[PDB]
């Protein structure tokens, strides 16, 4: 940037939000992703300032565009949680756009935020109504994107899995035996729960994280499930038995009924594509030091999906 | 669409499948699962084997050292020399960090090692990425006509609205169309 030593910040993102202005076309977003740049990272007390002039751009009828506001709103919200008083709004409204491939970027920004908006709320000093509806307005998108599940769009049933299973993980306790990917060493999980808090009831977060897990169970079963969400659906409960080693039994339990009800709309392929997940699935929790408790079952599954004992042994402690 | 097409060796199956999706427009990159690279030797229990860290061009000038006339006569050299003119080595999957909307796999083993690479790596974004197997046999005539039908496959896929709600109904076509499997699968970033 040819003098950009003595532009103000503030100057810049003028100059830069008056230049995407005028471009008619997807290369708008680098500029836009320069000012996104200079009032998160460079300078976040411009962020609250140049809000509106962003979020704006949520009209824009490029699919792109509309997909960077939502990331947009995700590193706004990463940066200054209290943003999402103002921003849970637009948020859901990009849930519910009639771009598929724009709702499915929101649903990979709530799998991120969910857990930030809950962390905020356990953490608080003290809980404005505001903050308090926000919450509500959170808790109630989950609640949309578990319904998801039963949309007749196959890529957006694949994203509400990946969200259910990162709920089902946020609200349910680590343990001794947890594998916690190391991204994911600072999210919050129930245990992290004051059981006392003024707010946030620990024992009502239990039971809804119990009932994703059952919803998840329920779907995974449904005679037209998809080879993709069925796929989908196996890989997180393999996510899950290692994360949340307390619900090993319910996913082995899962893995048995698949095996011994392979949906039955499946094509030749899909099903082959099917076995050879659950297969793989298998061998990622035997390798688990909580299947000790579950191994002879494991091993059966395996076996009769044609696993060799060489491999089995390979995939054991 | 951002492709990845995948063989054994990085040479023969995804370089052909590399070329023909590259000259077509596509974003394509192209890599290789196996533990070394092959080459056809002057005996089918004789492959030529080396290091991925080799470069075609050294490939090319050790192979014209050993047997000028039975790697001319055996196509070896010209896909050699076809391979630089794209990029200057073969590339290990395992080895990369990339991208991808779609990665297309050249056999079931290499499907397989695919999805093992990916599944072993933590998720982040959770962004899908689509795996699609064909059975494509290691030698040039198979090789052109398999690049020819993911070539094909690759259009269909971009000529449609949404790719994940429509590529199993295109790919089951295509199974009935080709006579050959598809195998499906998602990955996640």
């Amino acid at each position: 940037v040819p003098r950009g030593s003595h532009m103000t910040t503030s100057e810049r993102v003028v100059d830069l939000l008056n230049q995407a202005a005028l471009i008619t076309n997807d290369s708008k977003i680098t500029v836009l992703k320069q000012v996104q740049e200079l009032i998160i990272n460079k300078d976040p007390t411009l962020l609250d300032n140049f809000l509106d002039e962003i979020i704006a751009f949520q009209a824009d009828k490029s699919i792109e565009v509309r997909k960077f506001v939502i990331g947009f709103i995700e590193e706004a919200c990463k940066r200054d949680i209290e943003l999402l008083l103002k921003l849970i709004a637009n948020l859901n409204m990009l849930l519910r756009d009639e771009n598929v491939n724009v709702v499915k970027k929101a649903i990979l920004t709530m799998t991120q935020l969910y857990k930030v908006a809950l962390q905020w709320m356990v953490k608080s000093r003290v809980i404005s109504e505001l903050q308090e509806a926000c919450w509500d307005m959170v808790s109630a998108m989950a609640g949309d994107i578990i319904l998801l599940l039963d949309s007749d769009n196959d890529g957006i049933r694949t994203h509400a899995i990946k969200f259910v299973e990162g709920l089902i993980v946020t609200l349910s306790p680590r343990m001794a035996d947890s594998e916690i990917p190391r991204r994911q060493e600072h999210d919050i999980s129930l245990d992290r729960i004051p059981r006392d808090h003024p707010y946030i009831q620990y024992n009502v977060l239990w039971e809804e994280g119990k009932a994703a897990l059952e919803q998840l169970l329920k779907f995974m079963v449904h005679p037209a499930i998809s080879s993709i969400n069925l796929t989908t659906a196996l890989g997180s409960l393999a996510n899950i038995a290692r994360q949340r080693p307390m619900f090993m039994s319910e996913v082995i339990q899962a893995y048995e009924t698949l095996h011994a009800n392979l949906p039955p709309t499946l094509a030749k392929s899909q099903v082959s594509s099917v076995r050879k997940n659950l297969k793989l699935h298998l061998l990622s929790v035997l390798k688990h030091p909580a299947s000790l408790e579950f191994q002879a079952q494991i091993t059966t599954l395996l076996v009769d999906l044609g696993t060799p004992q060489a491999e089995i042994a390979r995939n054991m402690p | 669409l951002r492709v990845a097409v995948v063989s054994s060796s990085n040479q023969n199956r995804s370089m052909e499948a590399h070329n023909i999706l590259s000259k077509r427009g596509f974003s394509v990159r192209s890599f290789g699962t196996g533990t070394h690279v092959k080459l056809p030797g002057p005996a089918p229990d004789k492959p030529n084997v080396y290091d991925f860290k080799t470069t075609y061009d050294q490939m090319y000038n050790d192979l014209l050292r050993k047997d000028k006339e039975l790697y001319t006569q055996n196509g070896i050299l010209h896909m050699l020399d076809r391979n630089k003119r794209i990029k200057p080595r073969p590339e290990r999957f395992q080895n990369c960090k990339d991208l991808f909307d779609l990665i297309l796999t050249c056999e079931e083993r290499v499907y397989d090692q695919v999805v093992e690479d990916l599944n072993s790596r933590e998720q982040e974004t959770c962004q899908p990425v689509h795996v699609v197997n064909v059975d494509i046999q290691d030698n040039h005539e198979e090789a052109t006509l398999g690049a020819f039908l993911i070539c094909e496959l690759c259009q269909c896929i971009q000529h449609t609205e949404d790719m994940e709600n429509e590529i199993d109904e295109l790919l089951q076509e295509f199974e009935e169309k080709s006579g050959r499997t598809f195998l499906h699968t998602v990955c996640f970033y």
